[PDB]
C-alpha cells in the first residue's frame, strides 16, 4: 500500500532505498500461478465467474526458488503491493535495501543471465496498466544499468513501440534526472471520482480495489503524515530537503 | 575382518545455517531470560495469594495482558520460538520469520548474544569403529555408556582394534575380567580391570583370550563451549518436549534419543566446529521452550 | 536465491555438491552449465537419436541377411545332433527359429562376459602382494580411482574405467540384443480354418503369432562388463580373496538374471515395457515425473516417482499379477508412489539392472536436497537409459556402496526367494497358456506357436558361433569356456567345423587343473561330440578324479571359416542349482591359471593325445610329452 | 567354583591425609560458597550492561 | 654459458589496484596512529593500576566499550585493516570493504595521509644476472647479504659478468681472497678485498683465477620513499604475523621471507616505479597490524 | 642414511625451576619498569645541568641516594636481579636470593606480573632431522637463516627428506635453482624457486639431480607469547652483556649465540612447553639487566 | 572460480601443446615431444605463451 502510493521517481526510489528485501518476499505458501479458476462473484452472477491466476494478483503466490523468481517477485511488490514465496533466501540478502538488490553489485546476486521477454511475459505485461509498466521499466532499467546492458534494454525497448512511448527517462547514476522527471506512477490515491465500496469482477481489479480503498482509511488515519501541519515534528534526518539526494547517485 | 561403529554417529543430517547471525542470537538469549523469569513469577505469585507478579511476567513476554477465556499461548514470541527451533534442526525446514520480528523481539531486553562464555561436559562416548579379525564377534550397545561384547571362536588369540575419534579427551574403559590395552607399537602391559586413554593417543589394540566372552564399558567426557545461562538438565527435558510436540517432523532427517548424542553426533561430522555452534544455539532455544511450556501449557 | 561472503571458510557440511549453487540457477554458456547431465528420455531429440545409434550397432555386427542365409545350416547342424523324442529343435519352425536367434545372441554375449571375469580373476591372482597393498594402503580415495590403480597394478588390456573407455574396448558379440530388428519383416498372423492338410500345416509353420510379436519389439539384453563390476567389488574389500569372491557373487547373480530373461518370451506371454510419464503442460510450474522399470532381464521392479525435490521409491515383484494391476506385491518400500497419474507416456528400455537402478534410487535419496532437480532427472535418465555413470564423484561412491550392499548376504532383498519364485510363476504361466490353447486349437497348432523345448537360457540346447584371432603355425585356435553350470544332470558338448579345404584334420584340447585332453578329429559340417560331462547338485564336476567348476575348450584348425560349439543337456528341463553366494565363492577355490596355456598343432606327434598332466611335459613346450 | 565382581570395587587407592583439619573444612565451604556468587554474578553481568 | 640469479626475483606477482586514492591513505594513517596509542595506553594501564586509560584507547579504536567477560577483537577498524591488507598483496583479492565505512573511520584523527614525507634504506641486494663460461660453476645463496661461491675448472683463467640491475644505489662486494673487478671494456686493477660501485655504472667483469674458488659477499644499499610514521621493525614484524595469519593465502602468488625482498622485487618488475606505491601503504598497514594485533591477540 | 641436524637444537640444557611463582614474577616486570625509568633520567640529566632527575629515579631503584665518593650498583635490586638470572639458565645454579626480599622488591611499583598477554616472533629456523640415501652429501649451516648445501654423486637422482619439527608455524624455503619439492606420497610438482610449508604438514621430499650442487635457504617464523613489555632488541642486547659479564659460566651447559636460539632449543625438547614459561621471564629480566647496566657507570 | 587445463600429444607430430584456461586468461606452452627421459612427459619448451601449471589437482 504504501509503495504503490508513489506518484513520482524521487519518491518511488527513496521508498525503495528505505525498505529492505524481506518486504518484497512474502511467507504466505499461496497458490500457483497460471491456473484456470472459478472464483464467486456473487454481487453480480449466481455462477462461478471464471478467471485465471496470475503473478501481478495482489495475493501471496509460490515462486521459483532462483534469481529469475527473486526479480519477478521484486517486481509483483512494485507494480502489485505484494510478492511471492521464495524463502530461506538468507539474511544477508534480506537485510539489503530493493535498491541496492537492483542497481549494486556488492549484494552478491548474479543478474547478467536475465532476460526482459520472458521476464515480462511471466510478469503478464499484456494485462498491465500504463502506471503498471512503468514501473517495470525502471526496474529493468535498473538492472541494466547494474550489469553494462544498457544496448540491451535500448534493443528491447526499440522492439516494443509501446513500452519505447512510455519509458521513463532517467539515468541510474545521476540524480538530477530523477528531479527532472515528471511522470505518474501512482496506482493508488484520492480519488476524484466517486469510489464505492463494491467488488469487481476480475482478480486484479478486485485486489486493487481493496488497496485503494485501503489508502483512503490510511489516509484519514493517525499514521498518515500530514506536512502542513506537523513539519516541525519529524526529525531533521527524514525532513523534506532539495539538498537531499540517494545514495551512491 | 568387521568392523561396527555407535550407531547414532551414522549419517548426520545438516542442520539449518538461518537465525545464527549476532541479532539472531540475541533473540535467543531474551527468550531464555524472559521465560526463566515466567516459572518464578508463577511460583511467586502462588505463594503470595496474589496475580499482579504474573500478570507483569506474561505482558512482558507476550505483549499482551493475560484474559480469562483465553488459551494463553504466549503471543508473537511463543511463535517466532518455535520456528526458529525448527528451522535449526534442518536445512531444508522453511525460514519464516521476519527479520523485522527477531529485532522487535530482540530489544524486550538487554543480553548479550555471546555463545563461548562457559563450557558444558557431555558424556556420550563416540565408538568411531571396531576391527575385529576372522572368527570374532563384536557388538556395541549404548550411547550414554557403550558396552563393547567380544567373542573369540578362533584357535589363537586376536587383536581388536578401538577407535575413539580425535574430539573427545578421556574415555575410561573397564572391563568384565581384567584384559589388555595397549596402543599401536607399545608393549602389552599386565592385565588390569580399568585403563584412561586419551582418543588423540591413537589406535588401541585390545588382546582377546580364547573363552568366555569380555565386555568393556566405555565412558567418555567432551567439553563443548556453551553460554553461562546453559543449563544441561532444562536442555534435556525441552529436547523432549519438541520432539513429542512435532518440531522435528522435518522428512529425511535423523532422529535421536537426547540432546548429548545429537550434539556429539554433528561433532563428528564434516564441518563438526560449525554444525556445533548451531546446535548450541539451538539448545539455548529448547532451554526457554521448556520453560515457557512448561509454565503455559497448550 | 543465496550468496556467501568473500573470505569465509570453504567447507559446507553437505557432501555432495550442486553444479547450480543454493541459488538453483546456471547462465547458460557457462562450464558449470556445459557438464551438467542431461535427459534422454525426456528429450525426444536425443530418445530419438540414440535408438537410431543402438540399431546402427546391431546390424553392423549381427545382419538379418547373414542369419536368414544361415537358417539352413543351422537347421541340418542342430539335426545332427540326435536328440530323443520330445527334445529336438526343428528350425523350419518359425518361432523356434526366432528363439534360437534371440538366445544365441544372449548367450554369447554372457558367454565372452564370463570369459574376460576368467582372466581378470586369473591376473588378479598373479599379483597377490601387490593388490593387497592397494586395498589395504588406500582407502579414502574414490573407488573409481581405486578401480584405475587396481586396472593399472594388474595386465589387465583394458585399463580405462570410464564408460567412454568400456565403449572404445568392446568386441562384436557384447553389443545388446535389439529386439525391433529381429523381428523385422516377418509374417503374422497366418490363418487355416479347419484344415488339417499337410500342405495347410506347413505354411502355418512358417509364421508367428502377435503375442512373439510384441515380446521382441519390447525386448533389450542387459550385460554388464567385468571393468563396471569391479568398483562395486573394491569399495570395501580388505584382500584379494574378499575381492574375487565379490565379482563371482555380482556374476552369478547376472547369470540368474539373464537367463530369468530369456524364459519370460518362451512362456508365451507379453512382457510388460517401461514407461515415463511426464506432465502435459512443458512450462509447468509444479514439475513431476514418473518412472515404471520393468526389467526383462529380473525378477523386481522399480518405481521411482520424482514429486518436486522429494524422490519416493517402489520395488515391486514381477510375479503374481493376476489381478488387472501390472504391477505385483511391493517386497521394499521407500515411500508413496502414485501410478495413476495422467500425462504424455514415453517408452523406454533400460540398459541396466534392477539392482544398479535400484542402487542410484537410493544415493538419490540420500542427495535429494543437496541436487537440483535437473541434475537427479539427468543422472538418473543418462544411466537408466545410457549405462553412463554420474559425474558426480560423490554421488558415483554411494551408489557403488548401495551396489555392493544389494549384492551382499546383507541385502534389504533376498533374491534367492525372488528368482526361485519367479522361476515357478514363468512354468507355470507356460502350463497354463499351452492347455488354454489347446482347447482353443489343436494339439499341433500349440506345439508350432509355444515350444516346450526351450525352456530356459540355459537348459536350452544351444549354439555359440566362436571367433578366433590368434594363429600358430598356421592353426587358428577358438576358445570355449565350459562352465559355470546353473543346472545339474548329463551334459554333452559337440564341435562343428566348416574350412574351405577339402581334407583337413582339427585338434581339440580341453583344459583342466591337472591338464588337457588332447582330442583329435577330422571330419567336417558335423558335430563330433568332443566331450561328456557330470554335474553334481552343487555345480561341480569330477573331472578325472578332480573337482572342477569350469574347463577350457580350446580348437585348432587350418584355414577355417566358422566354428561352431553345441550344448545340449540330456534331459528337458534340467532342475536348477542354488544360485552361489558371497560365502559359497569364498568357501571353495579353484585355479584358473592353467587355461593360457596352448599347443602347436604343427609339431604335435601320436604319442601326445590324450590325458596328460603337467609334470609329464617340461617347463613350457606343453605339446611334447617327454620332459 | 568361579568368582566375578564388580570393576569399580577393585583396588581402591588410598586416599590424601593433608587439608582435613577444621581449618581446611572451613576453607572448602568458602571456596564454595565464594564460587557460587562468582557465576551468579558472571550471569548478572551478561543480563545487564554493567 | 650459464645464467644465475637471486631466487626472490623471480616473476613478481601483481599487487592490488584498490585502496590507493587520497580516502584509503588517510585511514591507514589513522588507523597506525590509533593502534599505536593502544599498546602505550596498555602500558600507563599496567603502571598506573587502573583500565580507564585502556579503556578510552580501545573505544576510540573499536567504536565499543570493552567488557570483562567479552573478548576484545577490535571491531569494524580491525575488520577493515584486515580486509585491506588482503587486497594489496595480489590483485585477485575480493576487496569487500566499502568505501563509506573507509571514509567514517578516516574522520576518527586527523593525518596527512602522506605517503612521500621521508625515505628508508632497504638492504636487500638484487643480482639480475651472472653470466658464467662453461667449465665454471655459479651458485648464489642469500637475501640480505648474497654470497657467490664460483669455482673455475678450466685450463685458464675465466671472465664472470655481474649485472646488478639498474635500482641500486651503491653495492659493496667483499671477497674470501682478493680478486679482479673492473667495468666492461675496461682494465683490471690490482687485486683487492672490497669494492664499492654503482649498479647504475653497468656490467662487471671479475677475473676467476684457477684452482682455488672464490666467493664474493654483497650488501647493497635502496633508497624509497615512505610515510614519516614508517618503522622498519615493526613493518618486519606485521610482514610474519600476517603472513602466519593467512592474509596472504591467494592462488598464483609469490611469498618472500622478509618485507625487503617483498618491496625491491616489484620495484624490479617492469612497472615497478608504480608498484612501490601500493607496497608502501601495504607496509604502513602492516605496522598497524603489529600494534594492533599485539596489543589485542587473537 | 646419514643424519644432519642443526647445531643449536642438540642437547638443550634444563633450565632453573625457582623464582616462577606469581611473586617472583611481579618483581621482573618491576625490575624492568624502574630500569627503564633510570636509563631515561640519565639522559635527561646529560641534556639538563641539573641531577634531581637521575637523584630520583636511583633512589626509586636503589633504596638509597646516590653519593659521589659511594660507587653505583644499582643497591638490593641489582644484587638480586643478577642472582635470578643465573639461576634462570640452568637447574645446577644456586637460588640464594631469599623470598622474603623478592616480596619487598614487588613492592616498590605496580605493575602485573602476566607475561603471557602478548605475543613475539622468533625467526630461529630449526630443521630437526634431514635423511640422506648413501651417495649424497648434505650440511646445514646457519641459525636465522639456514643454508643447506647438497652434493648428489650417484647415477641417478636421490630423494632426501626435510623434518622441520612441529612447533614453527610457517616456513619459507628459497633455493638456488629451482627445485621440485612436494609432501610425502604426493605428486612432485614443476620446479620452482620458491616454496611455503607449514611444519605441521608432515616430512616433506626434495628429488636432488646429479648435475650440480643444490642449495635451500631457510627461513621459519614461530610465535611465542610474552609481556607486553618484551622488546627484542633489549632482550638480545642483555643477552650479549649476560654472557660477557659471566652470568652464564656454569658446569654442564650449553651455549647459544642469540637468545632465538636459546627459546627455540627449549621449546623443541620434552618439555618445552613448561620451558619456554621460565625462558620467557628470563628474557625480561635480561631487558632490565641491559636497561640498568647501561644507565649505570 | 573454474580451471581448465588441456595437454595434447599429438601422436603424428613432433611437438606438443599445453592450454590453461584461468578465468578469462588463456597460457599456453608448446613442448618438444623428445628428450622427456627424466621422471616428466614433457621436454624443453620451444615457445612460450604464459605460464601453464600441470600440477592442479
Amino acid at each position: 500500500m504504501d509503495v504503490l502510493s508513489k506518484g513520482s521517481l524521487k519518491e518511488l526510489l527513496a521508498h525503495l532505498e528505505k525498505t529492505p528485501l524481506e518486504e518484497a518476499i512474502s511467507y504466505r505458501i499461496g497458490t500457483v500461478p497460471y491456473q484456470n479458476v472459478l472464483i464467486s462473484r456473487n454481487e453480480y452472477y449466481n455462477q462461478l465467474y471464471p478467471d485465471t491466476t496470475s503473478l501481478i494478483d495482489g495475493v501471496s503466490r509460490e515462486g521459483q526458488r532462483n534469481v529469475n523468481g527473486l526479480i519477478m517477485s521484486i517486481i509483483s511488490y512494485v507494480v502489485s503491493g505484494s510478492g511471492h514465496y521464495i524463502p530461506n533466501i538468507g539474511f544477508m540478502l534480506l537485510r539489503r535495501s530493493i535498491l541496492d538488490i537492483l542497481t549494486k553489485h556488492d549484494t552478491g546476486l548474479v543478474t547478467n543471465n536475465l532476460n526482459y521477454g520472458i521476464i515480462a511475459r511471466n510478469l503478464t505485461v499484456s494485462k498491465m496498466n500504463c502506471e503498471q509498466r512503468k514501473r517495470m521499466l525502471i526496474c529493468f532499467k535498473l538492472l541494466a544499468y547494474k550489469d553494462g546492458n544498457q544496448n540491451d534494454y535500448e534493443i528491447y525497448l526499440n522492439q516494443n513501440i509501446p513500452l519505447k512511448q512510455i519509458a521513463p527517462n532517467f539515468i541510474p547514476g545521476d540524480m538530477r534526472t530523477v528531479i527532472h522527471n515528471q511522470d505518474q506512477l501512482a496506482i493508488v490515491g484520492i480519488p476524484a471520482y466517486r469510489l464505492t465500496q463494491s467488488t469487481e469482477l476480475s482478480i486484479r481489479d478486485d485486489n486493487a480495489k481493496s488497496y485503494k480503498l485501503g489508502y483512503v482509511d490510511w489516509y484519514n488515519s493517525n499514521s498518515f503524515l500530514r506536512e502542513r501541519s506537523e513539519f516541525n515534528l519529524i526529525r531533521l534526518k527524514d525532513r523534506d530537503t532539495k539538498y537531499g539526494k540517494l545514495n551512491g547517485w | 575382518a568387521n568392523r561396527a561403529t555407535s550407531a547414532f554417529l551414522d549419517n548426520p543430517h545438516p542442520v539449518g545455517v538461518n537465525y545464527v547471525d549476532e541479532g539472531s542470537r540475541q533473540f535467543v538469549a531474551v527468550a531464555e531470560l524472559l521465560a526463566s523469569k515466567l516459572i518464578d513469577s508463577s511460583r511467586e505469585s502462588d505463594e503470595s495469594n496474589s496475580d499482579v507478579p504474573f500478570v507483569q511476567a506474561y505482558s512482558k513476554f507476550a505483549d499482551d495482558n493475560p484474559r480469562h477465556l483465553r488459551v494463553k499461548t504466549g503471543g508473537k514470541m511463543a511463535n517466532a520460538l518455535t520456528n526458529v527451533i525448527r528451522s535449526y534442526y534442518s536445512i531444508n525446514a522453511p525460514a519464516i520469520v521476519p527479520q523485522v520480528e527477531i529485532d522487535r523481539l530482540a530489544s524486550k531486553a538487554t543480553v548479550s548474544g555471546d555463545m563461548y562464555n562457559s563450557y558444558a561436559i557431555f558424556n556420550s562416548v563416540p565408538i568411531v569403529e571396531v576391527l575385529s579379525p576372522a572368527r570374532t564377534t563384536v557388538s556395541i550397545v549404548g550411547s550414554d555408556r557403550a558396552d563393547v561384547t567380544m567373542l573369540n571362536t578362533g584357535a589363537g588369540a586376536a587383536n581388536i582394534t578401538f577407535n575413539f575419534g580425535q574430539i573427545a579427551e578421556t574415555v575410561i574403559l573397564k572391563g568384565s575380567v581384567p584384559f589388555q590395552l595397549a596402543r599401536l607399537n607399545q608393549p602389552m602391559p599386565a592385565a588390569r580391570f580399568t585403563y584412561k586413554l586419551r582418543p588423540l593417543d591413537g589406535p588401541f589394540i585390545v588382546v582377546l583370550p580364547v573363552g568366555n566372552p569380555l565386555v568393556i564399558s566405555a565412558t567418555a567426557a567432551t567439553r563443548i563451549q556453551v553460554p553461562l545461562a546453559f543449563n544441561k538438565a532444562l536442555v534435556e527435558s525441552g529436547f523432549q518436549t519438541a520432539m513429542n510436540d512435532g518440531l522435528f517432523d522435518i522428512q529425511n532427517v535423523n532422529y535421536y534419543s537426547s540432546f548429548d548424542e545429537f550434539i556429539i553426533s554433528q561433532y563428528h561430522a564434516q564441518d563438526g566446529i560449525n554444525r556445533v555452534s548451531t546446535c548450541v544455539i539451538l539448545g539455548l532455544a529448547l532451554q526457554a521452550y521448556d520453560q515457557m511450556r512448561r509454565a503455559l501449557p497448550v | 536465491a543465496w550468496v556467501t561472503q568473500a573470505y569465509s571458510s570453504g567447507l559446507s557440511q553437505n557432501s555432495i555438491i550442486s553444479l547450480t549453487g543454493n541459488d538453483r540457477t546456471v547462465a547458460d554458456g557457462t562450464f558449470n552449465s556445459m557438464i551438467m547431465p542431461r535427459a534422454v528420455i525426456a528429450n525426444e531429440r536425443e530418445h530419438f537419436m540414440k535408438t537410431r545409434i543402438d540399431k546402427i550397432e546391431h546390424d553392423l555386427n549381427r545382419s538379418a541377411k547373414q542369419e536368414m542365409m544361415d537358417r539352413q545350416s543351422l537347421a541340418e547342424d542342430y539335426n545332427a545332433l540326435n536328440l530323443a523324442v520330445g527334445q529336438e529343435i526343428k528350425l523350419d519352425i518359425a518361432t523356434q527359429h526366432q528363439l534360437n536367434r534371440l538366445g544365441s545372441a544372449m548367450y554369447k554375449a554372457d558367454h565372452e562376459r564370463e570369459t574376460e571375469l576368467t582372466d581378470l580373476i586369473n591376473r588378479i591372482r598373479e599379483n597377490e602382494v601387490t593388490v593387497n597393498g592397494i586395498l589395504e594402503n588406500q582407502k579414502a580415495i574414490t573407488a573409481a580411482e581405486r578401480a584405475d590403480l587396481l586396472l593399472e597394478v594388474v595386465a589387465s588390456t583394458a585399463k580405462s574405467v570410464s564408460a567412454a573407455g568400456r565403449a572404445a574396448a568392446d568386441g562384436s558379440g557384447v553389443v545388446p540384443v535389439f529386439g525391433p530388428s529381429v523381428a523385422n519383416g516377418i509374417k503374422v498372423g497366418i490363418d487355416i480354418a479347419d484344415s488339417v492338410a499337410e500342405a495347410a500345416i506347413a505354411v502355418k509353420e512358417s509364421g508367428i503369432i502377435t503375442q512373439l510379436n510384441d515380446v521382441y519389439h519390447a525386448f533389450q539384453s542387459v550385460h554388464v562388463a567385468p571393468n563396471d563390476v569391479i568398483k562395486p567389488a573394491a569399495v570395501v574389500a580388505g584382500t584379494s580373496t574378499e575381492l574375487i569372491g565379490n565379482l563371482q557373487a555380482i556374476y552369478s547373480r547376472l547369470r540368474s538374471h539373464s537367463d530369468i530373461g530369456f524364459k519370460k518370451a518362451t512362456v508365451g506371454d507379453v512382457i510388460p515395457n517401461s514407461y515415463m510419464i511426464k506432465p502435459v503442460n512443458s512450462t509447468e510450474y509444479a514439475s513431476w515425473q514418473l518412472y515404471v522399470i520393468h526389467p526383462v532381464q529380473g525378477s523386481l521392479g522399480l518405481v521411482v516417482q520424482l514429486m518436486g525435490d522429494a524422490l519416493t521409491y517402489n520395488v515391486f515383484a514381477q510375479y503374481g499379477n493376476t489381478s488387472a494391476s501390472e504391477f505385483g506385491k511391493t517386497v521394499l518400500t521407500g515411500g508413496a508412489t502414485n501410478t495413476a497419474l495422467e500425462g504424455t507416456k514415453v517408452k523406454f528400455q533400460t540398459k541396466v539392472t534392477a539392482q544398479q537402478a535400484l542402487a542410484l534410487t537410493m544415493a538419490l535419496k540420500d542427495a535429494a536436497s543437496m541436487l537440483s532437480q535437473g541434475e537427479l532427472i539427468g543422472y538418473f535418465e543418462q544411466y537408466i537409459n545410457l549405462a553412463l555413470e554420474p559425474d558426480n564423484l560423490s554421488l558415483q561412491d554411494n551408489m557403488h556402496k548401495y551396489h555392493h550392499l544389494l549384492t551382499s548376504q546383507n541385502s534389504p532383498i533376498d533374491w534367492n526367494y525372488h528368482d526361485e519364485e519367479m522361476h515357478k510363476w514363468l512354468d507355470s504361466r507356460k502350463t497354463t497358456n499351452y492347455d488354454a490353447m489347446q482347447k482353443k486349437d489343436g494339439t499341433v497348432i500349440a506345439d508350432i506357436h509355444i515350444p516346450k523345448v526351450f525352456n530356459d537360457l540355459r537348459n536350452t540346447t544351444l549354439h555359440c558361433k566362436l571367433e578366433g584371432k590368434q594363429t600358430i603355425a598356421g592353426y587358428t585356435v577358438y576358445e570355449y569356456l565350459i562352465g559355470p553350470w546353473a543346472h545339474y544332470g548329463d551334459i554333452d558338448y559337440s564341435v562343428v567345423v566348416d574350412t574351405l579345404n577339402e581334407e583337413t584334420k582339427w585338434y581339440c584340447e580341453v583344459i583342466g587343473i591337472d591338464g588337457h585332453l588332447l582330442i583329435e578329429k577330422s571330419v567336417q559340417h558335423k558335430p563330433e561330440k568332443i566331450l561328456e560331462l557330470t554335474v553334481n547338485d552343487s555345480g561341480v564336476t569330477s573331472f578325472n578324479g578332480r573337482n572342477h567348476d569350469r574347463l577350457k575348450l580350446k580348437v585348432y584348425v587350418k584355414d577355417s571359416l566358422s566354428v561352431k560349439v553345441f550344448r545340449n543337456w540330456i534331459g528337458i528341463n534340467a532342475p536348477r542349482v542354488k544360485t552361489k553366494m558371497f560365502n559359497d565363492h569364498i568357501g571353495v577355490k579353484y585355479d584358473y591359471s592353467h587355461f593360457d596355456k596352448n599347443i602347436s598343432p604343427a609339431h604335435l606327434t601320436l604319442t601326445d593325445l590324450g590325458w596328460h598332466t603337467w609334470d609329464q611335459y617340461n617347463a613350457g613346450n606343453w605339446t611334447n610329452i617327454k620332459p
